[PDB]
């Protein structure tokens, strides 16, 4: 697994670069910005993270927020997919429960 | 307890 204090330090940088980007409602993507969400993106790509972890860390909410409306699918396909990986390695009744709570 | 979105954020889906 990947030590908690990684995936803090790197949720609060994601949502630190969300925030920046934002000029109201709009998304602004600069090739600066665009460059540092994959970075942080892909250092979380190799990560196993636990239910605790989603819980504790926010790991989950910090990728989650890319995949709005002004991110270009370059960006919103990689938050997606490490999204879609975290949640299949949970247990699969935890995944049921999740899910069924939802319809 | 834990809601898909409380773990994965409000756009998340499965």
């Amino acid at each position: 697994d990947v030590t908690n204090a990684t995936l803090e330090t790197t949720g609060k940088e994601l949502t630190e670069t969300y925030m920046e980007m934002l000029n109201g409602d709009v998304v602004e993507v600069s090739i600066a910005n665009e460059e540092r969400i994959v970075s942080l993106l892909s250092s979380l790509a190799s990560a196993n993270v636990t239910l605790k972890q989603l819980i504790g860390t926010k790991i989950g909410v910090a990728v989650g927020q890319f995949l709005s409306d002004g991110f270009p699918p370059h960006i919103v396909r990689f938050s997606k997919g490490i999204l879609d990986y975290w949640f299949r390695q949970l247990p699969e009744e935890v995944q049921k429960q999740l899910l069924a709570k939802r319809a | 307890g834990s809601t898909l979105e409380d773990l994965f954020g409000p756009l998340f889906y499965v």
